[PDB]
């Protein structure tokens, strides 16, 4: 009755952009061991995490390309989807690492969500019988300033609405939003069609990095209801199985401070670095949950993690990867997320005290 | 000419400056509106020198300094004590509202809309000033204001002017002692950028004066005026030198030179001769060799902070009132002769030593008393590492469990700008260790 | 300069805001005309943390009252201080709840919140940097419960970068002056932990053994339990008033006494309290204070630090003392009983100190701190609570009133996950 994390990253390679201009190298790695030297050569932080994907050269062993990503940390979801268990994944970086190359990918090298979704319905269609069924409904909303807002929805012909849409803790089911979509959806074809509905209406803003940032966590669920159980003195299920999938984006840690952002921009920052040190509180909490030690996990301080206490904690299985740039422009940027995802420390250095010794008659 | 510019930040810099500039009204025959009878009666005369008091037609002195504070409840007590006609009216109460104890609000979003009259005014006392400069800020670690200002200050100080002088006269946090429970974060904050744009700060540690007043000049029951007229007496034995005439003088760029071998290890403590009270101003010679054998004497430092667990890389010797440097050179030696006080092996010279004929002065409701001589003495050792990784472990007791933090991003620090900070210090931990190790062939 | 509204709602508000007014303006130095006739400059210095300014040298106070029903309107209009206030400000309706948080948050408190809201508005954007807002309402009841959480759930939407500061009087344990104390104080606490910043839990046995036990008071009535909360209410703002040799405010306290948002429920206390005979045999100093503070019986909380950890503790000053004393004294604390204290902390006390105190003594003191054993007070309702939500006892008249069980669930289930928070600390 244990759970996993399973943190992980990945180093991007030079965009042609930054590869004519020379730009310095900043990140190498060993095998498992990643490592990040300045160009100054004064100091060498040197970080060690449980799954490393070094995507920098095809030539170098160990290349870890988007099948590479699935296999090594989407398809276990899958499986624990399959036994009766929920899932969440993250995928965190700033602007600039490339997170939508891992998750999404293009549409000739793929990411981690289509080939999930295909293998889930190539899988479904395999055992799908006269007896067992599965039905899949979707889900899509964020969370702006930790108020909740709902993707999916086409928007009112209106003008600027903030929505009406809150929590609520349902006593045995758990946390819910009132007033969420949930719409039905068969092949990828529709799913594709869901999300990029989504996307679109989704909270962004121009900046000193780019046009394109976001600003608003993202929530992707997937509920899988299993249907098998079927009585035999009359037509009747004793139970069914529900599976809640999550695949959640993450704003970037912006520095608001070396930004000079001002307004609504700095009421952003301000909550969206809360809400990612809430996860990293709850996830370290987590990791300890694992260890034996009783403790306490903080899913009610953020909105982002009241309305996963379900899936995050229990009988399930957490997931993350993190995007990184090895170019040494974007050092300040990068090394934080090295330090933000400091949650593969479980063996390192623990004490010990027991007393229980040669218990008999 | 030779001119400084004195900053104050928080409640801690006015209040060691108003010590400060009434010593320094009482050193030249000033009085609180700014006009001089002495220099009536005597007809001639640099005594209210330029060096920190400017001089108007009307016979009147204005003094080389502001103050800020984002917390009006100190500076308008200097609106409406004995010294509201000395100053000019700038003093920056921008105290709408008080930054919290914390460094992000100081830093960034209670900063703002702040700092930019402090450099009109800056560059307006720059320009009065034909000649030699350096910036004497005193603040305060812990404090919100005292970190977060002296942080933009000092960064855009070394943008606009850069090749110049600024010396930090601050307050370490004591280890046991202390008024609050964010200190060692802000102190972190603190360090991670004041490790650059400076150029030597000067520390002390309240609890250290505690025991120099109890222990010597016999108080029970002190308070802060008590001890920020000691520190007025060390800084105005710094500047000594520059206001007024002696043998050997010592201006503000050889403090910075002789005591900083490499450009992080800038961080000194101070100390002075307060064995001196007035009962026992009698019953004892204060010699110059005492006095430098009482500097060097641990409980007389002004950090709590035992140097033979660790040692000296440089020290300078500041002395006033009548000297021979015979004696002068008697007492190194005594020094130089003893082995509970280790030095590096690359500074065997050691001593700096500047002298000024001028002795000190007495504040009537003083804890001191009238002497002949006095001492000062500015020493960079390694032994401030113990005074450093004790503020590294209980942050790293804190932040392990993320307390404190969510009013930090509350304005704008983020989560990982902590580590970036620690992480310096956990060098500058390194650079304490390399240096004290004596080379081998 | 920084300002403060006082909101003052219930028969314990509006009761206890009376008794602050009078302490204040006698700090102040104005009479119930609204007029000055003190003898210290410093009076006026910074009058406006609090008072507005009428045209002839007058001062009306920033009060607002929102549930004055005549009975109680009147009580403060027939008064001795009651002339001060702000008419306008008087408002009122009728048709009160009876001891129902639902007809004082969904139903009337709803039709009225926009009113008060009204005047909330037109006093702040009056002041020029607002810091921070009060009130003082009770708990276990209808109004200074429902309507109370309303204004605080709709003021943190509009001005929620600003501090809001209740200073509540929790239920008794033993002697219940209401049986419907515990759904309606849990419902409240479910608005109060997200949507506020400190709140200082008063209770009233504790006060009253405080009566009985130090001043040896034979005839205790509610406005010397009032006269008690106003002088911490007072010595909380003390260091923002008045000056000093290290200041403070609220913010600080609310910074470095919420080490996480949601411990946020506090214990407040006052020194020295004595009786009127005893005062010829006491020394008054700093470690008199100091002794008298960090006893298990000034706790105006009803709870027994002893069993559990401070793991933060404030403590204010007033007067012409010293600064090493205090360090010194509070350091003894911390080395002595350092099981009553947190590891992971290596201070946990922190000061601030005026030098000019209270009209007639010489020093006083102000206590706050964060424990582990006002869980205790969350565990007695969460235990009251819940066996009156099996058989449903008080439960129609709250769903008759437009609500559900579900709501009632979700505060029980945020309850209990705080005492859970309190209780990680305080083992080993
Ligand atoms: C000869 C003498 O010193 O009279 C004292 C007195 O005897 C004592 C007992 C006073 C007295 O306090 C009480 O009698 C009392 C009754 C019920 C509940 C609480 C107190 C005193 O009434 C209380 C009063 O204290 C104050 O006035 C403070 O300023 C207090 N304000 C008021 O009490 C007040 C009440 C109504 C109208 C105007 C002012 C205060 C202090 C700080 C912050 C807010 C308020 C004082 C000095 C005394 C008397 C008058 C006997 C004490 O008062 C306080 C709150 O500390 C009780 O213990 C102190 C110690 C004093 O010695
Ligand atoms: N030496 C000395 N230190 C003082 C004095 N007054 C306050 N301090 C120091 O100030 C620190 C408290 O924070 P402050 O530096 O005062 O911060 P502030 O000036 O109040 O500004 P904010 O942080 O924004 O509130 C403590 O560590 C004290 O040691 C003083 O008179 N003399
Ligand atoms: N300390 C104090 N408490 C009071 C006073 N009056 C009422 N109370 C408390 O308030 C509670 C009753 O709340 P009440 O104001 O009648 O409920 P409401 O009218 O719906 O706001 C009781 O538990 C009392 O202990 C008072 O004057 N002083
Ligand atoms: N493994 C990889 N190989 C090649 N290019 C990559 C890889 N990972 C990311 N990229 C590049 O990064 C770009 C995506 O960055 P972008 O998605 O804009 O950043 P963000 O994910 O922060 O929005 C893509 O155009 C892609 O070419
Ligand atoms: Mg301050």
């Amino acid at each position: 009755s244990n759970s996993q994390v399973t943190v992980a990253v990945r180093v991007r390679p030079f965009s042609k952009r930054e590869k004519t201009e020379k730009a310095s190298q900043v990140v190498f790695t060993n095998g498992e061991e990643i490592t990040v030297e300045h160009p100054d050569m004064k100091q060498v932080y040197s970080f060690i995490y449980d799954v490393s994907f070094w995507s920098f050269d095809e030539c170098h062993p160990g290349y870890a390309s988007q099948t590479t990503v699935y296999e090594t940390l989407a398809a276990p979801l899958l499986d624990r989807a399959f036994e009766g268990y929920n899932t969440c994944l993250f995928a965190y970086g700033q602007t600039g690492s490339g997170k939508s190359y891992t998750m999404m990918g293009l549409n000739e090298e793929p990411g981690i969500i289509p080939r999930f979704c295909e293998d889930l319905f190539a899988q479904i269609a395999k055992k799908q019988t006269s007896e067992v069924s599965y039905h899949l409904e979707m889900s899509f909303f964020e969370v702006y300033n930790e108020k909740i807002h709902d993707l999916l929805v086409c928007k009112g012909e209106n003008g600027q609405r903030k929505q009406p849409l809150r929590a609520r803790e349902h006593p045995v089911s758990g946390p819910y939003v009132e007033g969420l979509s949930m719409n039905v959806v068969s092949s990828y074809s529709d799913i594709q069609s869901w999300l990029e509905l989504g996307n679109k209406q989704r909270a962004t803003a121009a900046t000193g990095m780019n046009d394109k940032s976001s600003r608003s966590h993202s929530v992707f669920t997937l509920v899988m209801t299993q249907t098998k159980t079927e009585v035999v003195e009359g037509e009747e299920h004793d139970h069914r199985i529900t599976s809640r999938i999550n695949l959640v984006d993450l704003a970037g840690s912006e520095r608001c401070s070396t930004a000079h952002s001002s307004g609504q921009r700095l009421k952003e920052g301000v909550s969206i670095n809360k809400s990612l040190l809430t996860l990293g509180k709850v996830i370290s909490a987590l990791s300890e949950q694992a260890n034996g030690k009783r403790v306490f996990i903080p899913y009610r301080e953020s909105t982002l993690t009241w309305l996963l206490k379900e899936s995050l904690g229990g009988n399930s299985k957490t997931a993350m990867i993190a995007t990184v740039s090895p170019a040494a422009s974007n050092i300040e940027e990068t090394l934080s997320t090295l330090r933000y995802a400091t949650q593969a420390r479980l063996i390192v250095n623990i004490a010990k005290v027991n007393e229980d010794m040669n218990a008999k008659l | 000419m030779r001119e400084c510019i004195s900053i104050h930040v928080g409640q801690a810099g006015v209040q060691i400056g108003n010590a400060c500039w009434e010593l320094y009204c009482l050193e030249h025959g000033i009085q609180p509106d700014g006009q001089m009878p002495s220099d009536k009666t005597i007809g001639g005369g640099d005594d209210s020198f330029n060096t920190f008091f400017s001089e108007t037609g009307a016979g009147k002195h204005v003094p080389r300094a502001v103050f800020v504070d984002l917390e009006p409840t100190v500076i308008d007590e200097v609106r409406t004590g004995t010294y509201r006609q000395l100053f000019h009216p700038e003093q920056l109460i921008t105290g709408k509202e008080d930054a919290a104890n914390n460094y992000a609000r100081g830093h960034y979003t209670i900063g703002k809309e702040i700092i930019d009259l402090v450099l009109d005014r800056i560059r307006k006392l720059a320009d009065q000033c034909t000649g030699l400069q350096g910036f004497l800020v005193f603040h305060s670690f812990g404090g919100g204001t005292g970190s977060g200002f002296t942080s933009l200050l000092m960064e855009r100080l070394s943008v606009d002017y850069g090749k110049k002088s600024k010396l930090e006269f601050s307050i370490y946090p004591a280890p046991q002692v202390s008024t609050a429970v964010v200190e060692p974060y802000n102190s972190i904050l603190t360090t991670h950028t004041t490790l650059e744009h400076s150029d030597c700060a000067f520390m002390v540690d309240n609890e250290a004066i505690y025991d120099i007043c109890r222990r010597n000049l016999d108080i029970e029951r002190p308070t802060y005026t008590n001890l920020n007229r000691l520190i007025s007496q060390i800084v105005s034995s710094i500047t000594a030198s520059l206001r007024f005439d002696g043998a050997l003088n010592v201006d503000l760029t050889e403090f910075q030179t002789n005591l900083v071998p490499y450009p992080r290890i800038h961080f000194p403590l101070a100390t002075y001769a307060p064995v001196i009270s007035a009962e026992k101003a009698y019953h004892e010679q204060l010699s110059v060799a005492e006095i430098t054998n009482a500097c060097f004497e641990p409980a007389n430092q002004m950090v709590k902070c035992d140097p033979r667990h660790g040692k000296y890389m440089a020290c300078c010797l500041l002395y006033r009132g009548d000297v021979v440097p015979k004696d002068v050179n008697a007492a190194i030696a005594t020094i130089k002769t003893k082995r509970s006080i280790q030095f590096v092996d690359w500074c065997p010279t050691g001593f700096k030593v500047g002298i000024n004929y001028q002795p000190p002065t007495v504040v009537p409701g003083g804890d001191l008393a009238k002497v002949q001589r006095a001492v000062c003495m500015l020493s960079n050792t390694t032994a401030i590492a113990e005074a450093w990784a004790r503020l590294d472990h209980k942050f790293d007791l804190m932040y392990a469990k993320r307390a404190f933090v969510h009013w930090y991003v509350g304005e704008g620090m983020e989560e990982g700008e902590f580590s970036e900070a620690r992480e310096d210090m956990a060098a500058l931990e390194k650079d304490y260790e390399e240096v004290g190790v004596d080379s081998v062939e | 300069m920084r300002e403060i509204v006082h909101i003052q709602a219930g028969q314990c508000g509006n009761q206890i805001g009376a008794k602050f007014w009078e302490v204040i303006s006698d700090e102040h130095g104005i009479d119930p005309t609204g007029s000055y006739h003190g003898d210290s400059d410093l009076q006026l210095e910074r009058i406006n943390v609090y008072y507005n300014e009428a045209t002839g040298n007058k001062y009306v106070p920033r009060a607002i009252l929102v549930d004055l029903e005549p009975g109680t309107m009147d009580s403060v209009r027939s008064g001795p201080f009651g002339q001060i206030f702000r008419p306008d400000n008087f408002v009122f309706g009728q048709s009160g709840a009876g001891n129902n948080w639902a007809k004082g948050h969904y139903t009337e408190g709803a039709e009225l919140v926009d009113s008060v809201l009204d005047v909330v508005r037109k006093e702040s954007e009056s002041c020029d940097c607002l810091q921070g807002f009060q009130l003082t309402h009770s708990l276990g009841g209808g109004t200074g419960s429902g309507m109370g959480t309303l204004l605080i759930s709709k003021i943190r939407e509009e001005y929620p970068d600003r501090i809001m500061n209740t200073f509540s009087v929790m239920p008794s344990p033993k002697v219940s002056d209401t049986v419907v104390e515990p759904y309606n104080a849990t419902l409240s606490v479910h608005q109060l932990v997200e949507n506020t910043d400190e709140t200082y839990c008063i209770d009233n046995e504790a006060l009253y053994d405080i009566c009985f036990r130090t001043l040896k008071l034979t005839t205790p009535t509610y406005g010397d339990l009032n006269h008690l909360v106003s002088a911490t209410m007072s010595g909380v703002t003390t260091c923002l008033r008045f000056p000093g040799q290290l200041n403070a405010d609220l913010r600080k306290l609310a910074v470095n006494m919420v080490p996480f948002p949601r411990l946020h429920f506090f214990m407040p206390g006052f020194a020295p309290l004595t009786s009127r005979g005893s005062q010829q045999y006491r020394a008054l100093t700093v470690p008199e204070l100091t002794q008298q503070m960090f006893d298990s019986k000034n706790m105006m909380a009803a709870c027994d630090p002893r069993h559990g950890r401070y793991l933060t503790v404030a403590a204010i000053f007033r007067g012409r003392m010293s600064m090493k004393e205090v360090d010194e004294q509070m350091l003894n604390v911390q080395n002595k009983n350092s099981s009553y204290f947190v590891e992971w902390i290596p201070n946990n006390v922190k000061t601030a100190v005026c030098d000019i105190p209270p009209r007639g003594l010489k020093m006083s003191a102000t206590f706050i701190g964060n424990s582990t054993a006002i869980q205790e007070l969350f565990k007695r309702i969460s235990e009251q609570f819940t066996a009156m939500f099996r058989r449903k006892a008080f439960l129609h008249w709250y769903t008759g009133e437009g609500m559900d069980e579900m709501e009632f669930t979700e505060a029980e289930s945020n309850m209990n996950d705080l005492v859970s928070e309190y209780q990680q600390y305080q083992d080993a």
